C-alpha cells in the first residue's frame, strides 16, 4: 500500500535531521 | 598532455621503420608546418609526433587539425631519433606520411593505424 | 546668421548616430557574455546600457536599483533572466571596461541630445518661417544639402520636394521612367499623417510652401525689434493653411454605392 | 577562382535551407549565417543587401562531408528549419555551425565532441549560435547525456570508430524518433582497411539492417573524397516523417 | 472529441436521483428540467478539450450549491428519506478526474482537501493529501497543512512523518522549517497541558540540523527566535532561548539581528511587577546596543518595527509611553 | 512488470506510475509501435505520480555530475522515500523502471524492496521510457513552468563547461573586441579632431599653424574661451600642458593680439566647446584601453606580446580569429596574416607561431620562452649586420 505516507524508521531515516529526531525520541 | 602516446613493446620501432620506408619512398612530410600543410590539405594517412620536444604546445597544436580532420596520430618519445630516421641530419618534431594509390608500404600503413586506433 | 554651424552640426550629428549604435551593438555583444537574455528584453540600446552601468554584474540582481531608468513590468523579467540565465562569470577587473564603455556611449547619447537641442535653437534663429512650417531637422537637412541659405532660396518648389531623391530622379529622367514623388520632405511631420495621394498631394503643397518661406526667410529685413511670433509670420499662416488643405484631402468623402436590399432590388 | 567581390546570385537549392550561389565561372554551396557579420574558420561568405542583415556562408565540400554528399546528389538530407539532428563525432564544430544554420533558430542542434580542446573549439562556436548546444561526452557511451538529448529527428554521424554501427545503434535506440532520419558517412579505411570498400559499404549497410535501420539511399562520393560512402536511411519504418 | 458519448455516462448516472426527487414533492418538472440543462451544460464543458481549473470548480460548487438548496429544502419539507450521499459521489467524481486532468494547480488540490474535510472524509483526505505532497513537494504550504491537521488529529508520529519528509525536501526557504519547530513546541505544549519531554530537546536538535541550511541566514535564525518567543509558558523555554542566543552570539557576533536577540531575550514569559524589571533590563540592553559598533539604521529599523508591536498593547504607564516615543523619535 | 517508473530530465526528475502495463511479446508488433506512437494511446500507459524539479541550476548541474556518474543524489533518494511505498523485499516487492544500471544497483541498495529494471537491458522498460521521451512535453504540461529547450540548452551549456573548465582560460574575447574598439574610436578621434580644428580654425585661424597635436588642440580650445580673454599663465594648466614662461603661451598671446579671424558667438563657442569636451574624453578612454589592453594582453599570450608588442600582436590574434585558430595556422599562413627581409619575416612567422602555441595551450602561462625567443631574434639582428 502506497496510499500514505508513513512514519519513519531507522531504516527509512535519510539526512542527519531524521537520524538525530530519531534518536531522540528512541532515548525517549 | 600527449594522451595517445606510444609504449615501449616494439611499437616505436614500428612506427620509425615505417618512417624510414615512407621517406625512401618519398611519400613524407617533415617538420610542423609540412604536417599542417599535408593534414589541411587531406592527404595524410597517419601522423607521428615527437614528445620530447622543447615547449610541447607545437605538437599540441597538430592534433587538433588531425582530431577535426579525423587523421590517426600518435607521439613518439624522441625528437633525435625521428629525425635519424627520417634522415635529415636536423631533428625533426613532426611527421606526417601520406597517401598513395598504389603502393606496398600502405600495408604497413593500414597495420599501424589500425594499431595506433586500437591505442587512442 | 551663418550656416556653416547649421551643415556642420548635421553632419556631426549623422556620423555620432552611426557611432553611437555601432558602439552600442558593441557594448551589447561585449556583455551578451556575461548577460545575454539582456539584449533580447531590452532592444532599446540607451537603456540596454543604463542597464550595463546600474546592474553591476549578474550577482548584483537583487540588490539593484533600475527603476529610475525604466519601470517595472519590464525590469523584473530582467532580474528573473538574471537569476536564470546561462551567461559565464567574469570578473570585476573586465566589468571596469564594460562599465566604463557603458560611461561612453551614454555620455555619447547625452552630447547628441544636447547637439539637437542646438540645432533647434540655431534653427529657429536663422530660419523661423521654415522651422515653423516643417522643423528644425528637417530644415537642417535641406540647408545642409543646398549648402547654404541663400543656396537653398535660389531653388523652385519642384526642387526643395525632391531633395534628396536625386539619384532615383535622374535615373527615372534618363530612363523614362517614373520620378520619385518627394526627397527629404517625407520625414517633416506634415507629410507623415496624410496616406495614399494626398501624401504626395501635401508634399508638392508642403514644398512650395517651403520655398516661400525659405525665400521670405533668407531676403526679408526686419526693424531688429521684431518679435520671433511676427518674424516667423508666413511659416505659421502657410502652416495652418496647409492644415486645413491636408484634412479637405483627408475628409474627402468616398464614392456613392446603389444600396440593394436582400432581392436585390 | 572565386575572388572576393565577384557578384553571384543566390537561388534556392532542392533542399530546404541549403541554396546555390551561382555566377561567373563557380557555382557554389551556401547557407544562411545564423549570427551575421562574422565567420566561423574564415570561410569566404556572401553578403546581400536586400532592397545587411542578411549573409550567405559557403560551405566547403572538401572539409565537410554533409556538404560533399549533397553535392553527390542525395534524394533527401532530413534537416528541414525546425528540426532537432544530434550530431556525432562533432570535432570542433565546422560542419555543425552549417547543420545549425541550416536547421535555423526554431532548431536545435544537439553537438556530441569527445577530445576536449575540439570541445573548447566547439563551446566557442555554439556561444556564437544559440541553437547547437554542445555536449563534451564519449558517443560510445549514450547514458551520460540522456538529461541533455530530447527525442531528434535526424541523427548526423561522422565518427570515424571502427564500432560505428554500435555506436549509431545505441544512440538512435535511445534519442531518435519512430520514423527518423539519419545519416551515416562511413570510411571504407577506418572501417576494414583491408577488404575492399564496396564490401565495406554493404556490411556495413547489413549492421544497420541488423540494428533495425531501413537503408533508402547509397553514394560514394567520390569527387571529393577516397573511399567515403553516405548512407542515408530511416529509423523503424520506411516512409521518413510518418 | 467524443465528449457527448463521454458525457452521456454521467447525466444517465445524474438521472435516478433527479427521478427520486420529482416522485417526491421536493423539486417541481420545470425545476428539474432546469438541472437537467444546467448539468448537461457543465458536463459539456467539463469534459471537452480545452479546459481549465477554473471550469472545474465552477461546476464543483454549483453541484455542492444543488446539495445544500436541497438540504434546505428537504428539511423545509420534512422529509428523511433523501440523503446526500448520492450528490457526495459525484462531487468526489467531479474532484477525481479534476486532479486527472490537471495535476499542477494548488488552487484546486485545495479545494479538493477543503471538500473532503468539509465532508467528514478524514481517510479520503489523506490519501488526497499524500498524492497532493506527491505531485507538489517543494509546497511548503502543502506540507504544513498535512503536518497540522495531522498534530490536530493528535498522530504526533504522522506529524513528525509529513514533517520530517517536508523538511527533507523544502530546504530553500526556511518557512517549513519554522513551521516544524512550531509544531514541535505546540506538541510540548500539550504534553505540559496534559500534567525526552522533560528535556525539550528536539527544537534545540531542530536548530543545530538547520544551521548547515542553504537559507542559514542571520535574519533566518532571527525568524526561528521569532517563532520561538511565542508561547514563553513552559518549562524548558529558558534553555531553548539561552541556546538560540547563543549560537547567534557565536556565530553571527555583531549583526544587527544577534544585537535585536540580546535586547529582546529577557521578557521570555511576562505580561505584574515582574513585567517592568525585565522591561527596564532590555532597555539597558538597548541603550547599550544603540551606542555599540552595529549598523545603526538596521537595528533602528527593527527596534521601531519591534516598538510598533510594543505600542500596539494597552496598560501601561504614561511616562514609559513618551519615553519609548523620544528614544523612537531620534532613530 | 512494471510498476513505477523513474523519469530523469532538465527541469527535474518525475515518475510515473504506469496503469495498463506494455505488451511484451509484441513490442516488434506495428499496432504497438503506433501505440507507442499517438499520445491517445501511450498516456492510457502512463500517469503522472510525481515530480521534484530542481531549486537551481547549480543543483542541476550537482544533479548531471552525479546521474552521468552512475551515484544517486540525497534528493533523489528522498522523493523515492517519498513517493515509494516502504518495504522490505521479504514478503511483496516493487519494480521501478530506471534508464541507467548503475542507478539501478544503487536504488536497489539503498532500499532493499525496490526492484529496479534498467532500460540498457529490459526491452518492455526501454521501449516504455523511450514512449516518455517521445511525450515528454505533453506529460509535464500542466505543471511545467515555460519550457524544456531554454533548460536542456543552459544546462547543456554548464554541464559542459564544468566538465571542460572552459572559462579559465578561454579569455580572447576581450581582446579581440577590445582591438575593434580602439581602431575604430582612434578613428573617430582623429575625424571629431579634423571637425573641432576646421570649425574652430574658422574662428581664430593661428591656431592651426602654431599648434599641432590635436588631442592638445582639443585642450586648449576647451580652456581657451574666447579670442579675447588670453592671459599665459593664469591657473593649473599650461606649465604641464608644455613649456610655459618663454615658448609657447606669449606666441599663442601675440598670435591672438595680430589674429584676424571672425568673431565667434556665445552659442557656437558652447558647441565647439562641447565637441571639444568630446574628442578629449574618447582620447582618456583610448589611453585607459590601451593600459588595460597591454595589462590583458600580459595575462593571456605574454611570449605574443614580448615579441611583437601587443597592438600587433592582438591585431594580429583579432584578425585570425582566436588563439585557437592562430595556433592551429602554420607559419606559412602566418606570413599571409630584396631577400633578407623576407627571410627574417619567414624567421620571425615561425617563432610568432611558437610564441602562440606556447601561449595558448598553457593553462596560465608564462614569461621567460618569449623572453628566449626576443633574445633569438636579437641576436639574428645582430647576425644579419656582419655580411
Amino acid at each position: 500500500d502506497a496510499s500514505e505516507l508513513q512514519p519513519i524508521t531507522q531504516k527509512t531515516s535519510g539526512t542527519e535531521l531524521e537520524q538525530t529526531i530519531l534518536a531522540i525520541m528512541e532515548e525517549s | 598532455a600527449a594522451w595517445p602516446k606510444a609504449e615501449d613493446p616494439a611499437l616505436v620501432q614500428e612506427l620509425l621503420d615505417c618512417v624510414q620506408q615512407a621517406s625512401h619512398y618519398r611519400q613524407l612530410k617533415k617538420g610542423a608546418n609540412e604536417t599542417t600543410k599535408s593534414v589541411n590539405r587531406g592527404t595524410s594517412e597517419l601522423v607521428i609526433l615527437a614528445a620530447d620536444t622543447q615547449p610541447l604546445s607545437i605538437v599540441l597544436h597538430i592534433p587538433l587539425i588531425c582530431e577535426e580532420k579525423n587523421v590517426p596520430y600518435v607521439y613518439v618519445p624522441s625528437k633525435v631519433a625521428l629525425g635519424r630516421a627520417c634522415g635529415v641530419s636536423r631533428a625533426v618534431i613532426a611527421v606526417s606520411l601520406t597517401s598513395n594509390e598504389a603502393s606496398d608500404l600502405n600495408s604497413k600503413i593500414r597495420a599501424l593505424r589500425d594499431k595506433v586506433e586500437r591505442l587512442a | 546668421k551663418v550656416d556653416v554651424m547649421i551643415v556642420h552640426a548635421v553632419a556631426l550629428l549623422d556620423e555620432l548616430d552611426k557611432e553611437l549604435n555601432v558602439m552600442a551593438m558593441r557594448v551589447k555583444e561585449w556583455y551578451g557574455w556575461h548577460f545575454p537574455e539582456l539584449g533580447k528584453i531590452l532592444p532599446d540600446n540607451l537603456s540596454y546600457a543604463r542597464v550595463v552601468l546600474a546592474l553591476g554584474l549578474r550577482t548584483n540582481a537583487p540588490n539593484a536599483d533600475l527603476s529610475e531608468i525604466l519601470p517595472p513590468e519590464i525590469e523584473a523579467a530582467v532580474k528573473a533572466a538574471a537569476d536564470i540565465s546561462m551567461g559565464t562569470e567574469i570578473s570585476t577587473e573586465d566589468y571596469e571596461n564594460i562599465k566604463l564603455l557603458a560611461v561612453q556611449v551614454v555620455e555619447r547619447s547625452e552630447y547628441r541630445r544636447q547637439l539637437a537641442e542646438y540645432l533647434q535653437n540655431r534653427m529657429k534663429a536663422i530660419s523661423p518661417n521654415m522651422t515653423e512650417l516643417i522643423g528644425a531637422l528637417v530644415g537642417a537637412r535641406l540647408i545642409a544639402h543646398s549648402g547654404s541659405l541663400v543656396n537653398l532660396a535660389k531653388n523652385p518648389g519642384s526642387t526643395i520636394q525632391i531633395l534628396g531623391a536625386e539619384k532615383a530622379l535622374f535615373r527615372a529622367l534618363k530612363t523614362k521612367h517614373a520620378t520619385p514623388k518627394y526627397g527629404i520632405i517625407y520625414h517633416a511631420s506634415l507629410v507623415g499623417q496624410a496616406s495614399g495621394p494626398n501624401k504626395g498631394k501635401i508634399a508638392r503643397q508642403l514644398a512650395a510652401k517651403i520655398a516661400l518661406s525659405v525665400r521670405t526667410d533668407a531676403f526679408e529685413d526686419f526693424p531688429e525689434n521684431a518679435d520671433d511670433e511676427t518674424r516667423a509670420a508666413v511659416g505659421i499662416q502657410a502652416r495652418a493653411k496647409l492644415e486645413n488643405n491636408l484634412r479637405l484631402l483627408e475628409g474627402k468623402p468616398l464614392n456613392k454605392g446603389v444600396a440593394l436590399g436582400p432581392n436585390g432590388i | 577562382g572565386a575572388k572576393a567581390g565577384k557578384k553571384v546570385i543566390v537561388e534556392p537549392h532542392r533542399h530546404k535551407g541549403v541554396f546555390v550561389a551561382r555566377g561567373g565561372k563557380e557555382d557554389l554551396l551556401c547557407t544562411a549565417n545564423l549570427v551575421p557579420g562574422e565567420s566561423v574558420y574564415g570561410e569566404k561568405r556572401i553578403s546581400v543587401e536586400t532592397p545587411t542583415k542578411t549573409e550567405y556562408r559557403i560551405w566547403n565540400p572538401f572539409r565537410s562531408k554533409l556538404a560533399a554528399g549533397i553535392l553527390g546528389g542525395l534524394e533527401t538530407i532530413y534537416m528541414k528549419p525546425g528540426s532537432k539532428v544530434l550530431y556525432l563525432g562533432a570535432a570542433s564544430g565546422t560542419s555543425v555551425s552549417h547543420v545549425a544554420d541550416i536547421v535555423g533558430p526554431t532548431g536545435a542542434v544537439y553537438a556530441v565532441e569527445f577530445s576536449h580542446r575540439s570541445g573548447r573549439d566547439l563551446i566557442n562556436m555554439a556561444t556564437r549560435r544559440t541553437n547547437v548546444i554542445p555536449i563534451v561526452e564519449d558517443a560510445r557511451k549514450p547514458m551520460a547525456y540522456r538529461m541533455l538529448v530530447p527525442m531528434v529527428d535526424v541523427i548526423f554521424a561522422d565518427v570515424a570508430q571502427p564500432d560505428q554501427a554500435r555506436i549509431v545503434g545505441i544512440n538512435a535506440r535511445l534519442f531518435l524518433k519512430q520514423g527518423g532520419g539519419l545519416l551515416i558517412s562511413i570510411k571504407a579505411s577506418c572501417i576494414d582497411s583491408t577488404a575492399p570498400p564496396e564490401q565495406v559499404f554493404a556490411s556495413e549497410v547489413q549492421k544497420l539492417r541488423e540494428d533495425k535501420f531501413f537503408p533508402k539511399e547509397q553514394l560514394t562520393l567520390e569527387p571529393y573524397e577516397r573511399d567515403h560512402a553516405m548512407v542515408s536511411c530511416v529509423y523503424l519504418q520506411k516512409e521518413f516523417e510518418g | 472529441a467524443w465528449v457527448a458519448d463521454k458525457a452521456r455516462f454521467y447525466l444517465e448516472r445524474a438521472a435516478p436521483e433527479l427521478r427520486e426527487w420529482e416522485e417526491k414533492e421536493i423539486f417541481t418538472k420545470d425545476e428539474i428540467r432546469n438541472l437537467v440543462a444546467k448539468r448537461s451544460d457543465f458536463e459539456h464543458l467539463v469534459l471537452a478539450p480545452g479546459t481549465k481549473p477554473t471550469d472545474f470548480l465552477n461546476y464543483v460548487n454549483w453541484e455542492r450549491s444543488l446539495d445544500r438548496l436541497r438540504a434546505k429544502r428537504c428539511a423545509r419539507l420534512n422529509i428523511r428519506s433523501v440523503t446526500s450521499h448520492a450528490s457526495q459521489a459525484r462531487t468526489f467524481g467531479i474532484f477525481e478526474r479534476a486532479v486527472l486532468k490537471h495535476p499542477g494547480s494548488i488552487e484546486l488540490w485545495l479545494a479538493y482537501l477543503e471538500f473532503a474535510a468539509q465532508v467528514k472524509a478524514t481517510k479520503r483526505w489523506r490519501r488526497i493529501m499524500t498524492r497532493a505532497l506527491r505531485l507538489h513537494p517543494m509546497n511548503a504550504s502543502l506540507w504544513t497543512l498535512a503536518g497540522r491537521r495531522a498534530a490536530q488529529n493528535g498522530d504526533m508520529q504522522r506529524a513528525r512523518a509529513h514533517f520530517l519528509r517536508g523538511c527533507r525536501f523544502c530546504t530553500r526557504e526556511p518557512t517549513l522549517w519554522l513551521e516544524y519547530a512550531r509544531c514541535e513546541m505546540d506538541w510540548l505544549a500539550r504534553m505540559e497541558a496534559k500534567k525526552p519531554a522533560l528535556s525539550g530537546a528536539i527544537p534545540i536538535a531542530v536548530f543545530d540540523v538547520a544551521r548547515k541550511q542553504p537559507f542559514w541566514g542571520p535574519a533566518a535564525a532571527e525568524k526561528f527566535f521569532d517563532v520561538f518567543a511565542k508561547f514563553g509558558h513552559l518549562s524548558c523555554h529558558e534553555r531553548i532561548i539561552s541556546h538560540v542566543v547563543t549560537t547567534m552570539q557565536e556565530l553571527f557576533p555583531n549583526h544587527p539581528c544577534t544585537w535585536s536577540v540580546h535586547i529582546r531575550q529577557p521578557l521570555v514569559g511576562v505580561d505584574t511587577p515582574a513585567f517592568p524589571k525585565a522591561l527596564r533590563e532590555s532597555l539597558a540592553r538597548l541603550k547599550a546596543a544603540l551606542q555599540s559598533t552595529t549598523d545603526r539604521k538596521a537595528l533602528a529599523t527593527k527596534m521601531v518595527a519591534w516598538m510598533d508591536g510594543i505600542l500596539a498593547i494597552e496598560k501601561l504607564d504614561a511616562a514609559i509611553r513618551t519615553v519609548l516615543e523620544h528614544t523612537k523619535r531620534s532613530l | 512488470v512494471v510498476n513505477f517508473l523513474l523519469f530523469e530530465s532538465a527541469v527535474g526528475f518525475s515518475l510515473f506510475e504506469v496503469v495498463h502495463q506494455a505488451d511484451t511479446v509484441g513490442l516488434e508488433l506495428p499496432e504497438v509501435k503506433d501505440a507507442m506512437k499517438t499520445l491517445d494511446k501511450f498516456g492510457k500507459m502512463v500517469k503522472l505520480r510525481s515530480f521534484n524539479p530542481w531549486t537551481s541550476a547549480a543543483q542541476g548541474l550537482e544533479a548531471i555530475n552525479l546521474i552521468s556518474e552512475g551515484i544517486m543524489p540525497e534528493y533523489l533518494k528522498s522523493a523515492l522515500e517519498m513517493n515509494l511505498p516502504q518495504t522490505s523485499g521479504k514478503k511483496s516487492k516493487v519494480v521501478l523502471g530506471v534508464a541507467d544500471k548503475k542507478l539501478a544497483g544503487e536504488i536497489t541498495a539503498a532500499f532493499p524492496g525496490v526492484q529496479c529494471e534498467a532500460a540498457d537491458t529490459s526491452e518492455v522498460v526501454a521501449a516504455l521510457l523511450r514512449g516518455i521521451r517521445t511525450h515528454a512535453n505533453k506529460l509535464h504540461k500542466s505543471l511545467q513552468e515555460g519550457d524544456i529547450g531554454r533548460a536542456q540548452l543552459g544546462l547543456g551549456h554548464a554541464y559542459s563547461r564544468a566538465k571542460v573548465k572552459f572559462s579559465v582560460h578561454k579569455n580572447d574575447n576581450h581582446i579581440i573586441q577590445g582591438i575593434a574598439t580602439l581602431d575604430a574610436l582612434d578613428k573617430s578621434i582623429n575625424q571629431g579632431a579634423m571637425r573641432v580644428r576646421e570649425w574652430y580654425g574658422w574662428h581664430f585661424p593661428e591656431l592651426i599653424r602654431i599648434v599641432s597635436d590635436n588631442i592638445t588642440y582639443a585642450k586648449v580650445v576647451l580652456a581657451i574661451g574666447n579670442k579675447s580673454s588670453l592671459t599665459d599663465e593664469s591657473v593649473d594648466d599650461l606649465a604641464n600642458v608644455l613649456n610655459q614662461d618663454q615658448d609657447k603661451a606669449l606666441a599663442i598671446i601675440q598670435a591672438a593680439k595680430v589674429s584676424m579671424g571672425q568673431d565667434i558667438s556665445e552659442v557656437d563657442l558652447q558647441m565647439v566647446r562641447d565637441l571639444a569636451s568630446n574628442v578629449t574624453s574618447m582620447a582618456d578612454y583610448r589611453r585607459i584601453l590601451a593600459e588595460s589592453l597591454d595589462k590583458k594582453m600580459s595575462e593571456v599570450a605574454p611570449n605574443l606580446q614580448v615579441i611583437l608588442g601587443t597592438p600587433v600582436a592582438a591585431r594580429l590574434i583579432a584578425h585570425a580569429g582566436s588563439l585557437t585558430n592562430l595556433a592551429k595556422y602554420p607559419a606559412s599562413t602566418l606570413q599571409i596574416l630584396p631577400k633578407v627581409k623576407g627571410r627574417i619575416s619567414r624567421y620571425l612567422a615561425n617563432k610568432c607561431s611558437i610564441a602562440s602555441r606556447i601561449d595558448n595551450f598553457s593553462e596560465k602561462p608564462t614569461r621567460h620562452f618569449g623572453e628566449v625567443l626576443r633574445q633569438q631574434l636579437e641576436q639574428r639582428l645582430e647576425w644579419y649586420a656582419k655580411g
